[PDB]
RNA sequence: UUGUCUAGCGAGACUGCUAAUGCAAAUUGGAGGAAGGAAGGGAUGACGUCAAAUCAUCAUGCCCCUUAUGUCUAGGGCUGCAAACGUGCUACAAUGGCCAAUACAAACAGUCGCCAGCUUGUAAAAGUGAGCAAAUCUGUAAAGUUGGUCUCAGUUCGGAUUGAGGGCUGCAAUUCGUCCUCAUGAAGUCGGAAUCACUAGUAAUCGCGAAUCAGCUAUGUCGCGGUGAAUACGUUCUCG
RNA sequence: GGUACACGAAAAACCUUACCUAGACUUGACAUCCUUGGCAAAGUUAUGGAAACAUAAUGCCGAGUGACAGGU
């Protein structure tokens, strides 16, 4: 499934290593980014419109 | 195609002032390291000075003169068969490939220390008995039968 | 002296807005107190985050984004509360935070 | 164990040409007996040729080292044990994947025709 | 008085001070001779190519401090500082020194590599 | 394929939708994951609001959200009919103790937003209204409103199986390879009885001479 | 393998063994932990371990028991060298 | 052995000048400069193309399931296995192997954290104890050099596999984490057929940081930094 | 094939996860449309049990009924 994974993620386990990070609006544990509790596709799409304050296209 | 592009120039050696020795520096250089190559350089000159003492230079450009090539091979086709004929080539590439032959035949030795085997191929080449001059003889000799398209170069 | 060692750190994620905020605050504090040292330029915390573009098979076609955080320092030993009052006339914009001790 | 000496070289590397004592345990024996290998000579004293064997046997016996190691191997073999079960029949047991490797325990190659048309 | 010189190479720099005093000077850096800081190798003549090709070392000191980089870039930086001091002291030699191409460093630094690259130009070994 | 030009001018010419920061990966993640949904609310909730944009402003755990539209006549509400519902949903979305307030206004030249035109054409799609009339109306409206040449394209079901027809229209200059253009882009997915229709609108506000600083 | 607990049992085997060693005459025990490793005082029994397909009941050795109980039985099914 | 350094505002190269040849455009040299003919690089992909890829990001038209393709945890599996490909790593070596001493950074991150440091240890680490919410605290940079040994051979090469023991996290390391100490020492003598990448800071080589994550045989990924070459004659062929 | 094969999948020992099997599970684990509740929702522990999970109190708070959601 897809939604029940999100539901069980937001729960509280009994051991401290059960937790797995994902995004909360569009979560994808596959290639997870815990830098901001987001996902790679999610960060990419929000960056296009500019929904993140500090997001910029990389300049060298 | 490649329109026009001048190549890089070498700098005079601070202790030899010889373009030939700079090309030696370049050819024996491996892994982007100068100091290790420079150690081999110092050992080579010192040992050439040590065993049968002469003048590092005199024997050096003597060997360079002996290994001077004549004709370099290039291949043409009728789209179905390769024919190899030799043409001319400037002096810089001649010297570079001659010193490359020297270094390659140097590394393909089986004595213990590098410095002594290096001095060995150098004195052998200066004596017209090393392996470096053999391929020059071969590239001069093949023109006996490759004259058919050495006449007309395309 | 009234409140020694006003060491206020300002944080923003840009350099141009950093320039604006620094100019604003270090020129509004003039007019009321003396002995203000120059704002020392500080290195920028750069973060490059390389990101896969396609949702499928490629690791070569990855873009990359930037996040740069900036900061400036104000070290004030000999001051009066006049500068503290002056801090409440023109507000720093919402993208800049303050650190104090 | 046995009696072995290098061709003509330092005393310590004789410990390398005997089993059960690699380079590390060699240096261990040296720092235990305070005997350092003098330059390219295997003859300094005559009593050392049994003195070193005393501490070597004190550690354990070479042939017996491998004897009880093989005994441990057949001990995994005798009783039902997955480690021993895979170890007995020429197959790796650790985290190594057996689909592109393990050849050193397999002979050089035993390749046969495959069916990639399907 | 002293001659303010600055040399730059491979994101490394060097401040250079020379004096017209009555001392011939002693080449040194990092409070040690270059024979011990720089490699004790061919670079001994490399770091003093201009001063041994023009304005022999008999009328100035060596007060050079380095910052950053490896060691070859340090040699380039100190040489750039030397030529800067030589130019500011005697600019009349400007014509005879620029032919040697002892001018500023030519910005050759390691590139800023990208995704799909191994040396900023090396490819991922294209296959079938 | 290509990338939206709104990000190509974001960070050097375009204003930030949100201006705030906090301790790294401690509460920044939670704050952004809340206010992004806060931002996404209104366009999903409302289709007849022609809302221009929303703006998040956070100041050390003090949060507020400006909203700007074209005509707030249906957004202010009779005796604050809408504002009470807005306050209720704001208390619903982001906590109960945080300070919550806003004001609704109109930005200068509200006609130059791609979002309102994209919503208008989406209405033209969801209402089973033909395509040509919508396209010609958009073209004539953007021509007579007063602006430089814009462009637009559509993709999706056009009342026919085997979707391989998509139409694009462009006028004037649309320099997608130019740093300073100040040109807005919108993308909308309208729901129809045959599937989803994706429409892209590039509206040209106009290049501003010597743009040396953010507007 | 814990270096602090000689063989880290999940501690739910303790209930089963304090039952069994007291009963000590019905060798099959309905308990299964692939992570269980018996101590010298939990030796001389069979273990009904669920492979995830079937409940295999096998007897345990009395000499080296410092190994995973699931390591004395195959974890899955295998086959010979591939020819089909 | 103090105004380098961090970084804002700018200046600064624009065929700007000249000889040169040309209707114009534009051409090669010289002066100069920090740099001369898109100063070096990134960032910026037109129409289409193969209906290539994703109805498993998402939204989603069909059809179907529904006391069931919905839920919750145990455990097993995504890691096997004659083979072959695709990619690394690292050897087949005295430019090297090991041993002692010694030269030197950038960035970058660090709050349940970064871990100075002390003591216990051959070691994984442990008890302990400062600064750092970060230009003050932290993270042996190595190649190099001084040498010493190995003395030219299946080697102190190569380190695989397996074995014993110790170490950490993790409810737990069997499936299928990994580190270190000790034991053994696999093929292997530069890899035909064919190929792949590369125009100077390039290739090659050497080290540092960040990443998901409790930790992790990621040699991989992302970058940072150090040393640092060769050939470019040329477009008959070969690919576009 | 070019245009997959250090890929999706920047972490497969619980989770990761879709799957083989065990236990339960049904206007529903989760959420929404009705009406009644403004304080008890977690957790807690011997209870059986490999494991969900029920008996004992503790500490947007909430019941039933229908309106169904979800499908890696």
């Amino acid at each position: 499934a897809k939604k029940s994974l999100k539901v069980k993620q937001t729960r509280i386990p009994k051991f401290a290593v059960r937790a797995y990070t994902r995004c909360q609006r569009c979560g994808r544990a596959r290639a997870v980014l815990s830098h901001f509790g987001v996902c790679r596709l999610c960060f990419r799409e929000l960056a296009y419109a500019g929904a993140i304050p500090g997001v910029k296209k990389a300049s060298w | 195609r490649k329109n026009r592009a001048p190549k890089r120039t070498v700098l005079p050696d601070p202790v030899f002032n010889n373009t030939l020795v700079t090309r030696i520096i370049n050819v024996i250089m491996e892994d982007g390291k100068k100091g290790l190559a420079q150690r081999i350089l110092y050992g080579a000159f010192d040992l050439i000075e040590q065993r049968t003492k002469e003048k590092p230079l005199t024997v050096f450009e003597r060997a360079v003169g002996n290994v001077m090539p004549r004709l370099e091979l290039r291949v043409r086709r009728i789209a179905g068969s390769n024919y190899q004929v030799p043409t001319e080539v400037p002096q810089d590439r001649k010297i570079a490939l001659a010193l490359r032959w020297i270094a390659m035949f140097a590394r393909k030795r089986h004595e213990k220390t590098m410095l002594e085997k290096i001095a060995n191929e150098i004195i052998d080449a200066s004596n017209n008995t090393g392996a470096a001059i053999k391929k020059k003889d071969d590239t001069h000799k093949m023109a006996e039968a490759n004259k058919a398209f050495a006449h007309m170069r395309w | 002296v009234k409140y020694p060692e006003l060491k206020i750190k300002l944080e923003s994620y840009d350099s141009t807005l950093l320039d604006l905020t620094t100019k604003k605050i270090v020129e509004v504090v003039k007019g009321v107190d003396v002995k203000i040292k120059g704002p020392l330029p500080l290195p920028t915390k750069k973060e490059v985050i390389t990101i896969i573009r396609s949702p499928h098979v490629d690791k070569a076609s990855r873009e990359q984004f930037e996040k740069n955080r900036h900061k400036r320092l104000m070290i004030l030993v000999d001051v009066n509360q006049g500068a503290i009052d002056s801090l409440k006339r023109i507000k720093i914009p919402v993208g800049v935070t303050l650190r104090f001790s | 164990l046995g009696i072995d000496i290098p061709n003509q070289k330092r005393i310590e590397i004789a410990l390398t040409y005997i089993f059960g004592i690699g380079l590390s345990r060699s240096q261990a024996i040296l720092k235990q007996a305070n005997i350092n290998p003098d330059k390219r000579v295997k003859d300094l004293t005559e009593e050392e040729f049994v003195a070193i064997r005393n501490v070597a046997s004190a550690y354990k016996i070479e042939g017996d080292l491998r004897r009880e190691i093989a005994l441990n191997i057949k001990h995994l073999s005798e009783i039902g044990a997955w480690r021993g079960l895979r170890h007995r029949k020429n197959l790796p047991v650790r985290g190594q994947r057996t689909r592109t490797n393990a050849r050193t325990r397999k002979g050089p190659r035993k390749t046969v025709a495959n069916k990639k048309i399907e | 008085q002293s001659y303010y010189g600055l040399g730059r190479r491979k994101s490394s720099s060097a401040k250079v001070y020379l004096t017209p005093t009555q001392d011939k000077g002693k080449i040194t850096v990092n409070r040690r001779d270059p024979s011990e800081y720089f490699p004790n190798k061919l670079v001994i003549q490399d770091m003093e190519q201009p001063l041994d090709l023009t304005d022999l070392k008999k009328n100035f000191d060596i007060n050079v401090v380095v910052k950053g980089g490896g060691f070859t870039g340090q040699a380039g930086a100190i040489r750039l500082g030397i030529v800067r001091a030589l130019l500011q002291f005697n600019p009349e030699l400007k014509k005879i020194l620029k032919s040697k191409k002892l001018t500023t460093r030519d910005k050759r630094v390691k590139e800023r590599k990208k995704f799909g690259l191994y040396g900023a130009r090396r490819a991922p070994q294209f296959t079938k | 394929q290509k990338v939206n030009s709104n990000g190509l001018r974001f960070g050097i010419n375009k204003n930030w939708i949100s201006r705030w920061t906090a301790n790294s990966h401690a509460q920044t993640a939670k704050w952004l994951i809340e206010d992004e949904k806060i931002r996404n609310l209104f366009f999903v909730n409302y289709r007849n609001a022609q809302v221009s944009n929303v703006e998040i402003e956070r100041t050390q755990a003090t949060v507020d959200v400006f909203v700007y539209a074209a005509q707030p006549a249906f957004l202010i509400g009779s005796e604050n009919k809408n504002i009470q519902k807005i306050t209720k949903q704001i208390k619903q979305i982001i906590g109960r103790t945080t300070n919550l307030d806003l004001t609704i206004n109109e930005i200068g030249s509200p006609m130059l937003s791609a979002r309102i035109i994209a919503r208008d054409l989406a209405n033209a799609i969801e209402a089973r209204v033909p395509l040509r009339t919508a396209m010609r109306q958009s073209l004539i409206k953007v021509l007579k409103a007063g602006a430089n040449g814009i462009k637009v394209l559509v993709s999706g079901r056009l009342n026919g199986a085997e979707i391989a027809r998509d139409k694009m229209y462009i006028e004037g200059n649309m320099p997608l390879s130019t740093l300073r253009a100040d040109i807005d882009y919108a993308l909308e997915k309208a729901q129809t009885t045959y599937g989803v229709i994706g429409v892209k609108v590039w509206i040209n506000r106009g290049m501003i001479y010597t743009k040396g600083l953010n507007r | 393998r814990s270096a602090k607990k000689g063989a880290f049992v999940d501690a739910h085997l303790l209930k089963k063994v304090i039952d069994m060693n007291k009963q000590e005459k019905k060798r099959p025990i309905k308990t299964w932990s692939r992570r269980s490793t018996i101590f010298p005082e939990f030796v001389g029994n069979t273990f009904a371990v669920h492979n995830g397909k079937t409940f295999i009941n096998v007897y345990v050795t009395d000499d080296m028991v410092g190994h995973k109980l699931g390591e004395f039985s195959p974890t899955r099914n295998f086959k010979q060298h591939t020819a089909n």
